[PDB]
DNA sequence: CGGGAAAATCTCTAGCA
DNA sequence: ACTGCTAGAGATTTTCCCG
DNA sequence: CGGGAAAATCTCTAGCA
DNA sequence: ACTGCTAGAGATTTTCCCG
């Protein structure tokens, strides 16, 4: 292929032909043509085809403003449940945002808030509010709304319901509260056939109850598993398996080659 | 649900035990199925 | 399935509610509810109190969840039926409100508030609120320095009340109590949905007379007849819609 | 359910709750709640989740203008092959478009052109050009670029290649012709591992040759199939099957219950 | 119910037939007709 | 401000428990202890 | 603590938490927690 | 490349740390 | 019949409007 | 009566080549 | 074990940014 | 060091109910 490699490179600096073109024309193994393309800086123009996944921890909220009929609507969503909070604010200011976030934190457990990099969420007043209530702030990558896919999807859902009930109310703020009500309690679906209100209550109660249950379980139950190794702490056992926490690492081991002390 | 830790949750999905990061798991009781049986 | 007699004797001895009879004897909540609903000798999550306090020439509209002590509050610009109906619409969109108690003020008796309660399915009705106003005002006093404006002080005080003040029997905050209460209420309503559904049926086991349907499992069909609970195989019984 | 139907409707005129919400709240069979939603005019807000398919007949071209560095590029694509024709035109006028289309029709067989509803493609001069060359015009649904998905995808491909070779040429028209060359002959892929030039030649030659082959076959071969019916004309037979054209309807019948005359 | 279904129910009260008309002529789903005949004391099936 | 009202609330709880216990006793001196054992162990709730 | 005094102090500075709560939340002996309260001008033990 | 998560990377482009979603990056 | 690597097929995205 | 597609990046499965 | 209908699960899209 | 999602419409498969 020594002859063809030099020619395909010259043709690539003119044409930037993809690897199949070089492999067909200059009789090349697919790996060599691919290497020619790969080392071209002008031919690197496409990302990888995948999507990430947002954090859906029980304490994470996603926030964003949305605009409707010239007014600013500050919308928050609890990621795990789909529950929502929303108000019309007078302006997209850091002060209005600090106030909204303080109200949210005083009504619901809020461990982390995830927003874009708009001026209102990045402001020092919002920081001071988040420091006071103990809220971690996660800032999305700039110009990447998929980072806040949940609240963007929920802003669509809320705009649709506001459109549905707009002529039942004079002012926009009231339509926003009617739509919030409707979404939280008058729309069922999702993981447990729930409405979002039912679902957030279940998520938060489940968090509380499982925390308590397993804390008591670990207080009373005390063992040490040796597998394969060191004194691994026991997490669970059953059906020919054991769960252990060895140096902050959780691994599923079969019952064989595993002895409990 | 088998075990719930801070950063991970241990589950069993059809006789197949898996460790799932906490941020990838939603844990509910599901009250309808419960009241039903 | 073989605890129905055990649960019956346990209830005849101790009059225990259906939740214990189901968590202990492994019986569907409907069967335990029937065991508890078939004896004569053995015979709130949606109610909010609304009021408007005054602090530093400003109106604080306060809403207490009676069963839990959970508070929602907000500096409102004017004690008017408009801002009150707005506060109430917000409240009802965030929590499952079924009943509010107010003190026959004017903001509470207007047509706007009654229209909002009508839209949201809230029934209006005309001592814990005073005590909770006192506690709210006291926290406001402790944190009024920590804020420039009084609306921020109000929201900080609400936060502190709901989540930072552990108390009561189990030592919970009002946030955890309202969550536990509402979840129990979701259980109450889904159990009622199940019972309401299957009460429109009639069974026929072994053919014997029409018998109330209680469960319809994968390997059996639990029923009731002559105040007696019998478990028969699915093939041996016939369930018809009446 | 007679009680619950009246209540769910009253709640729906306020809340517009979806069908699961009504079925859970008012104890309803899923079909009844769905009927409540279905007869609400305010709740019809979503299309069906599918995509159509564009016509890929051997004679169809899709046309569209695209804009780059302030100039207008008139791009055409042969749908079946991915081959492309493109020129910089001075303005998006009906005259420039008639000229482009006449050149295209004099170089390649063009039976139908598919465009959007822009002023230049709808003009009477383009109509007169299409009437002279025997070209059917298909107009896409307005505000629906997916109708011309192929040429929109090809405009992206052509803009990317122009970007790759921009600094090899002074003027934009020359970069456009370099990119046309590159796409047609220096990029391989698609159905037959082809470049688009190779592929259009194969498509058009295959059309010619199969037309001739099957015409001769039908001239010499002459039969009449009776199945199940009338005197169906025979198309093909083999492997326990027969293909027939009975009243302009093609159906595949097994060999049994089918007799050839 | 729909005006057609209410008319079918009134026609039942007039004519003491439930399934033979609304399930066929009025295109009512079979579940609703079964529920109606269950509620109908005049429909012993 | 937790005990202040809960004391009367759980007084009402015990009155209610006696309201069902009394059918199995002719004298209060035993029914009271019956209710006390019920409320001490056979009613499980609260946090978990 | 493990600098729990520091953490409890700031928690109190914002929410003026009671000593039982701080003793429990930051694993501080009651005497230390009650001192945080005693040091604050906004409270009483 | 400095760090690679799921969904995003951190990159050093001439002493200028950037965070890029993996949809918008290519790692050779 | 078995691996192991090389080739072919599959999943999925941006960007065009 | 008209209609999303294409090309690349990485993952997965299939096939081929020496045993 | 067999259909047939009713319910549950799957595929896929717009629209939000 | 961070990350697309959600809800509805229609298609497909599964389950349940009388035999
Ligand atoms: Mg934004
Ligand atoms: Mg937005
Ligand atoms: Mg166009
Ligand atoms: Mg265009």
């Amino acid at each position: 292929f020594l002859d063809g490699i030099d020619k395909a490179q010259e043709e690539h600096e003119k044409y930037h032909s993809n690897w199949r073109a070089m492999a067909s024309d200059f009789n090349l193994p697919p790996v060599v043509a691919k290497e020619i393309v790969a080392s071209c800086d002008k031919c690197q123009l496409k990302g990888e085809a995948m999507h990430g996944q947002v954090d859906c921890s029980p304490g994470i909220w996603q926030l964003d403003c949305t605009h409707l009929e010239g007014k600013v609507i500050l919308v928050a969503v609890h990621v795990a449940s789909g529950y929502i909070e929303a108000e019309v604010i007078p302006a997209e200011t850091g002060q209005e945002t600090a106030y909204f976030l303080l109200k949210l934190a005083g009504r619901w457990p809020v461990k982390t808030v995830h927003t874009d990099n708009g001026s209102n969420f990045t402001s020092t007043t919002v920081k001071a509010a988040c420091w006071w209530a103990g809220i971690k702030q996660e800032f999305g990558i700039p110009y990447n709304p998929q980072s806040q896919g949940v609240i963007e999807s929920m802003n669509k859902e809320l705009k649709k319901i506001i459109g549905q009930v707009r002529d039942q109310a004079e002012h926009l703020k009231t339509a926003v509260q009617m739509a919030v009500f409707i979404h939280n309690f008058k729309r069922k679906g999702g993981i447990g056939g729930y409405s979002a209100g039912e679902r957030i209550v279940d998520i938060i109660a489940t968090d509380i109850q499982t925390k308590e249950l397993q804390k008591q379980i670990t207080k009373i139950q005390n063992f040490r598993v040796y597998y394969r190794k060191g004194p691994a702490k026991l997490l669970w056992k059953g059906e020919g398996a054991v769960v252990i926490q060895d140096n902050s690492d959780i691994k599923v081991v079969p019952r064989r080659k595993a002895k409990i002390i | 649900l088998l075990w719930k830790g801070e950063g991970a949750v241990v589950i069993q999905d059809n006789s197949d035990i898996k460790v799932v990061p906490r941020r990838k798991a939603k844990i509910i009781r599901d009250y309808g199925k419960q009241m039903a049986g």
